């Protein structure tokens, strides 16, 4: 059978020889561990740039260390671009993207923005918590996490009281401390916040200030706010409670594996139906020429790769279908805890009654 | 010696760089610069958006630029945005039409010296005033830039009201149902926005059910009495142009009034940082870049080429001026002009449709 090759990325300290482990088609795999120290724009694109144009890339398994979700930004960017398939399988390249371009091939390990603010809703029920306001930046995201709330709000026979939808803009400086009176103007006992990790880390400097983050009030946040869990900044309140996929019972050897299975399967599903697959790019400095010999076919078996068993499954929309996410909770010694599950559309909590 | 401040710009043609550098230079003769002293970096256009991307980065980025103009070329501003949002680092669109860049979301640092497409409705309703069309119907493509201007319009007018607004999918080529829809309803007054081939598929569709002649007023912006739009367009229709939309060395020069302006008020506030140098190993926002935003987005340049610079809300262009154009014998002949805020008809007569 012939070779397809998967260039895997590593981005921070990783155990490569665990990743190489852990690794009946129509197609095989070829695959190729890079290891890369930057996480900026250019060092991200002259990257993956210079491998399509040394050897022949099916298709991209990228992670990374870090808590920057302007990474899963620019891979959309280049596997739309380039028509490559990207898996961002942990790290900032996990970090929900939403909106991906018409023709991104790119595809992210974890839970889609409305899922997670599906779960938060789940939680709020289960302690009663029915009395609540939302804190959003502009991060990419934020109305589709508002219009879920909205809408499962709206079509519940429970006694739901969204009280205020604030809307920060973190694109200006705050010397005119506006966003200080815009957080001034809560009283829910419950406040969800959509942002990103640095941005969090602001806004609840300022909360603080004016009050906020003590007892009386309770911070849901999802997974790319507490990112990493093992960097926890200062600002963060104890007691915040937030979704997360950071890396819990799903490892990054295993994901890698997964994401090799993913693309190698796809490919072969498409090799066994129309008797080609589409040929890797070989540059980035000529996409606009060879567009019209390009497409996004490969994406229609990207999402629905069953392996071992398991059901590996995207979104359309790029991201996991039926992902267990852990609920934690960041407790006085200001670890993140474990405290609850989300597994099959079902919310299984520690704790009747917290402590504090 | 003063410090050297660096301001980038990716222009169509090597005589539009010139144009900027020559524009930079005079802004430090004509400004105090014994502190700071602006100093021009540009390319032009990449073939690509990888390219572009890069060249941002490996041209511009490295020079530290505290901004970036970059005009349409005549292939988007977006891979400019993008790069230059990821450090926030501001870009000022000096051509860029299309309503998209005004989402923050997407282009978190971004001004322009033209406004959006929507911004025509503006004018609509200074229209819809004067000549007391107090009952119109409007026809949007189901696209951004269709929606973006049905928003801004709804907006304006919630006087005068929208009897109807209908929305068709765009690159339908027969459109007799939905224009069907709108012959029932009783106002005559019809509004459209839509891309070149979109209002073209519109005036065929309308002629054919005579929607065209007397009775009808047509009013459209500038994109639907562009290039293939302009040779099936109804007689009597009225249109708009943005005075200078095209003109890229008009805005080049207001641009850099404005940026020069800015930064020489940037400096006098305390602990102004650098933009990074370079893009590699850099994955910090310039600390200053938002601040740096806030006083562009307020800056007023009142003496400008293409008339009043503001900004708004969104760092879209205010106070614009369009050439008001009606399609006479098939001739487009411009009947009057908005200069910012007012409506002045000049003495060439309006023919409306029919007559
Ligand atoms: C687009 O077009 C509009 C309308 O023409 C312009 O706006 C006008 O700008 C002119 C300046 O050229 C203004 O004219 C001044 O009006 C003053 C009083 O205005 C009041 O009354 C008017 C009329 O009722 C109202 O519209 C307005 O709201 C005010 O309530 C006068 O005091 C001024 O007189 C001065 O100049 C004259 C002439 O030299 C001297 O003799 C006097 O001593 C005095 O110094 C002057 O007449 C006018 O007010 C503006 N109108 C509006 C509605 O704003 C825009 O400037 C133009 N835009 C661009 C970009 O060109
Ligand atoms: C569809 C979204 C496109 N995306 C482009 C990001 C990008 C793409 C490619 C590259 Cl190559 C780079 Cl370099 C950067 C937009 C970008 O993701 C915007 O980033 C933010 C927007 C808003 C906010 N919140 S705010 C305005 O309050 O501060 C934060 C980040
Ligand atoms: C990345 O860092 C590693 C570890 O020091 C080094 O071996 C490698 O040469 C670096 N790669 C680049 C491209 O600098
Ligand atoms: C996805 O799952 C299987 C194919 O692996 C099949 O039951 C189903 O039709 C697939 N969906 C498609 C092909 O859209
Ligand atoms: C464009 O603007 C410049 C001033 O910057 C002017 O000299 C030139 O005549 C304008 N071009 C057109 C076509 O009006
Ligand atoms: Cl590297
Ligand atoms: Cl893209
Ligand atoms: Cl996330
Ligand atoms: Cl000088
Ligand atoms: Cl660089
Ligand atoms: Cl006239
Ligand atoms: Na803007």
């Amino acid at each position: 059978p012939p070779s397809i090759g998967i260039a895997v990325i590593l981005v921070g300290t990783s155990d490569e020889v665990a990743i190489k482990d852990a690794h009946h088609l129509s197609v095989v795999p070829r695959v190729e561990l890079v290891a890369m120290n930057e996480t900026d724009p250019k060092s991200i694109i002259t990257r993956i740039c210079d491998l399509m144009s040394d050897r022949k890339i099916q298709g991209v398994v990228f992670a990374d260390d870090t808590d920057q979700e302007a990474i899963a930004q620019i891979l959309d960017f280049i596997s739309a671009q380039t028509l490559t398939p990207i898996l961002g399988i942990h790290g900032g390249s996990s970090m929900i993207m939403a909106d991906k371009d018409e023709s991104s091939m790119f595809f992210q390990f974890g839970p889609s923005i409305e899922q997670q603010a599906s779960v938060m809703l789940n939680i709020m029920e289960e302690y009663d918590w029915y009395i609540f306001s939302i804190v959003t930046t502009y991060f990419p995201g934020y109305q589709d996490f508002v219009n879920k709330i909205r809408s499962t709000i709206e079509n519940s026979f429970v006694g739901w009281e969204l009280e205020e939808v604030l809307l920060l803009d973190m694109s200006l400086d705050d010397g005119d401390s506006k966003i200080q009176n815009q957080l001034k103007k809560l009283q829910s006992p419950i406040i969800l916040l959509y942002c990103t990790k640095e941005e969090a880390t602001y806004i609840f400097e300022v909360a603080n200030s004016v009050g906020l983050t003590g007892y009386g009030y309770t911070w849901i946040v999802p997974s790319l706010v507490a990112g990493d869990t093992d960097t926890v900044p200062s600002e963060f309140p104890t007691g915040l409670i937030s979704v997360s996929y950071d890396e819990w019972d799903y490892g990054l050897p295993a994901r890698v594996r997964d994401g090799i299975a993913i693309i190698t399967t796809a490919a072969s599903d498409m090799l066994s139906e129309h008797s080609f697959i589409p040929e890797p790019k070989s540059s980035c400095y000529n996409t606009h020429e060879k567009r019209i010999y390009q497409s996004n076919m490969l994406n229609r078996y990207l999402i629905n790769v069953t392996f071992e068993g398991r059901d590996l499954s995207f979104s359309e929309d790029g991201y996991q279908m039926h992902p267990k996410l852990v609920i934690i909770l960041l407790n006085k010694e200001r670890k993140w805890e474990r405290v609850g599950k989300w597994k099959d559309k079902s919310l299984q909590m520690k704790y009747y009654v917290w402590p504090r | 010696d003063p410090k050297i401040v660096n301001i980038g710009a990716v222009l169509s043609t090597k005589k539009h760089e010139q144009i900027f550098r020559e524009a930079v230079n005079q802004a430090n003769k004509r400004h105090f610069t014994r502190k700071i002293q602006l100093q021009a970096t540009s390319v032009t256009h990449r073939p690509n958006a990888i390219q572009m991307a890069l060249s941002v980065c490996e041209d511009l980025i490295s020079s530290q630029v505290y901004a970036i103009l970059v005009s349409h070329p005549p292939l988007t501003p977006t891979p400019i945005s993008y790069t230059a949002g990821f450090y926030r680092i501001p870009v000022i669109g000096l051509t860029t039409r299309m309503s998209i860049y005004s989402d923050k979301s997407i282009h978190l640092s971004f001004l322009r010296t033209v406004p959006p497409y929507s911004h025509q409705a503006l004018v609509w309703f200074e229209m819809m005033r004067l000549f007391n069309w107090n009952h119109v119907i409007l026809i949007v493509s189901d696209d951004h830039e269709g929606r973006a201007a049905q928003k801004k319009l709804e907006t304006l007018l919630e006087g005068p009201k929208a009897d109807k607004v209908l929305q068709f999918e765009p690159g339908t080529k027969n459109l007799t149902a939905l224009l069907l829809e709108a012959k029932e309803l009783e106002a005559r007054v019809i509004i459209l926005s839509a891309s070149e081939d979109d209002a073209t598929a519109v005036y065929k569709s309308a002629a054919m059910l005579d929607m065209t002649g007397a009775g009808y007023v047509w009013l459209v912006g500038e994109r639907e009495i562009s290039g293939s739009a302009l040779r099936y367009a109804p007689d009597g229709i009225i249109g708009l142009q943005l005075i200078n939309g095209k003109n890229e060395s008009a805005h080049i020069s207001d641009a850099v009034a404005v940026v020069a302006q800015a930064i020489h008020e940037l400096f006098e506030m305390e602990n102004i940082t650098d933009p990074p140098r370079g893009c590699v190993g850099n994955t910090n926002i310039w600390k200053t870049g938002p601040l740096f935003k806030r006083v562009l987005m307020s800056s007023k340049y009142p003496d400008g080429v293409t008339g009043r610079i503001e900004f708004n809300e969104d760092g879209d262009r205010k106070f614009a001026q369009y050439s008001i154009m009606n399609l006479q014998n098939r001739k487009l002949v411009q009947v009057g002009i908005f200069n910012g805020s007012y409506i002045i008809q000049n003495d060439r007569k309006i023919i409306w449709p029919g007559g």
